[PDB]
Parts: C-alpha cells; sequence; structure tokens
C-alpha cells in the first residue's frame, strides 16, 4: 500500500511514473529548465512527458496533436495532469481551441490555464488535483474489497485511466 | 458570496459606490474577502480604494504583504470566477467586472480553483 491511502510521496511519484515509463514508452522522463529543479525529486525525474498525442475529434478528420505532462504538487501529494496543443500544421492552438478538446463537464471546473512548473510560457491547459486524494483513496479501497491490490507503481496509469473523462478525445497511452 | 453584500444592504452600497466613485474619480472602491475554504491568512481591512493606474500585479503585491505571504507561496484572485491577468490595471478590471452598486468584488485563495 502507501503511506497515506490516496496521495503520492515524491518516491512513491518515482515509483510510479517509472513503472509507467516502462510500460507505455510514449512518456518518458524530463527536468524541464535548470532554475525550477527541485529538490525532493531526482533531477533527471522531475515530471513525465508525452508528446504528438492525436486528437482526431472534438468534444474527414480535423486531427490535433497534444504535449501532455504529469508534475508532481507537493501542495496536495498528487500528480497533476498538463496539456498543450497543436493543430494540423503544428501551430500552437489558442486557448479557445483547446477548449474544445476539454469536456463540458470540466472547462470551468476543473481546468485552469497557468504556467507549467518546470517550463517557460506559454502558459498551458491543466486539471485542478483539488479532488483527486478523495477519488483515488475510493478506487484503492474499491479494489481491495475486490479481493485484489492497488500498487504504488500503478497509480498513474489507474490516475490517467480516469483523468480520461477531462478530455475524453485526447488519446494518450496507459495500457496494453 | 461576499459577507460584505449581507452586512450592508444594495441601496447603501450603492449609495457609497456612486459617492466615491464621484469624490474619487481617478481611484475604483475594491472588496476583497477570503474564501470560505481557503486555509491562508485573513484580511484586517476588506474596503480598499485603488488608484485606476494601479496595475492588478501591483494589487496582488500588497494583498500579499497584507496576509504575511512570500512569493512563493501561492495566492489567486478570483473576479466573478475569472482569474485576472496581472498586466491588466484596476481601472480596467473595474470597467469590466463592477457589479451594479459601483463596487469591485475579488476573492482570494491559496488555489486555483478556489471551490
Amino acid at each position: 500500500k502507501f503511506k497515506e491511502t490516496g496521495v503520492i510521496t515524491p518516491e512513491e511519484f518515482v515509483a510510479a511514473g517509472d513503472h509507467l515509463v516502462h510500460h507505455c514508452p510514449t512518456w518518458q522522463w524530463a527536468t524541464g529548465e535548470e532554475l525550477k529543479v527541485k529538490a525532493y525529486l531526482p533531477t533527471g525525474k522531475q515530471f513525465l512527458v508525452t508528446k504528438n498525442v492525436p486528437c482526431y475529434k472534438r468534444c474527414i478528420l480535423q486531427t490535433r496533436t497534444y504535449d501532455l505532462y504529469i508534475t508532481y504538487d507537493k501542495y496536495y501529494q498528487t500528480p497533476r495532469l498538463w496539456l498543450f496543443g497543436y493543430d494540423e500544421q503544428r501551430q500552437p492552438l489558442t486557448v479557445e481551441h483547446m477548449y474544445e478538446d476539454i469536456s463540458q463537464d470540466h472547462v470551468k471546473k476543473t481546468v485552469t490555464i497557468e504556467n507549467h512548473p518546470h517550463l517557460p510560457p506559454p502558459p498551458m491547459c491543466s486539471v485542478h488535483p483539488k479532488r483527486h486524494a478523495e477519488v483515488m483513496k475510493k478506487i484503492i479501497e474499491t479494489v481491495a474489497e475486490g479481493g485484489g491490490e492497488l500498487g504504488v507503481h500503478m497509480y498513474l496509469l489507474i490516475f490517467l485511466k480516469f483523468v480520461q473523462a477531462v478530455i475524453p478525445t485526447i488519446e494518450y497511452d496507459y495500457t496494453r | 458570496k461576499f459577507v460584505y453584500k449581507e452586512e450592508h444592504p444594495f441601496e447603501k452600497r450603492r449609495s457609497e459606490g456612486e459617492k466615491i466613485r464621484k469624490k474619487y474619480p481617478d481611484r475604483v472602491p475594491v472588496i476583497v474577502e477570503k474564501a470560505p475554504k481557503a486555509r491562508i491568512g485573513d484580511l484586517d481591512k476588506k474596503k480598499y480604494l485603488v488608484p485606476s493606474d494601479l496595475t492588478v500585479g501591483q494589487f496582488y503585491f500588497l494583498i500579499r504583504k497584507r496576509i504575511h505571504l512570500r512569493a512563493e507561496d501561492a495566492l489567486f484572485f478570483f473576479v466573478n470566477n475569472v482569474i485576472p491577468p496581472t498586466s491588466a490595471t484596476m481601472g480596467q478590471l473595474y470597467q469590466e467586472h463592477h457589479e451594479e452598486d459601483f463596487f469591485l468584488y475579488i476573492a482570494y485563495s491559496d488555489e486555483s480553483v478556489y471551490g
């Protein structure tokens, strides 16, 4: 299990990230800007990146690609999803265009436009982790009631599985 | 969702706002209150009369100092559920979001989503 069911420590974040990168090689570790390196995480493992994730339709195809990031939020002790998109012509999407790929349930509730905590501007979209610990805690206890166990390594895999509801057309990898 | 909108009726607020805007045209009356479920320090003062040429980013710094925060601690403003840009002036933010009582209302918290 975890040190505190629902949240995640920096070491648990590395362990869960190392398993995500192994299971889904489209995700990789990164360091980011030098002046924004955190000391409680390995300099080589500051956050997870996956690039050129296809997005074929909104919420002939007009396909759009997305860079998605998973940073660690020491405030909530949970991961935090970040995403930035491009059109077919590799041009950066405006803010209002990225909201076409965010489901109507979360456009104004759980999505903000802030700077990536490890990268320079322009700002990016971010699913707010305000309620993440409460939901992951219910999931961990559910798989335990079901006779299984949600290990530390598969925390981000299950996290990515459920945040899909926020961006149901951005086809990032977390299985197979 | 502001305590000031309960302790003062709408007519008393509008009369003060109209008179304050008339007395001080280069200043705008602002009300600042903490989010109900925010875990940061409270403000000893909520009725502010700020200059129009003061930028929102500069008003961040004053409110930061009044609750004793550093540059690394989080602080966000919410005006009608919108985080204003720190480059806009308080006079521009007032012209766009001031209520019918001629007061600009701002809520602050340590979270990007006050809910």
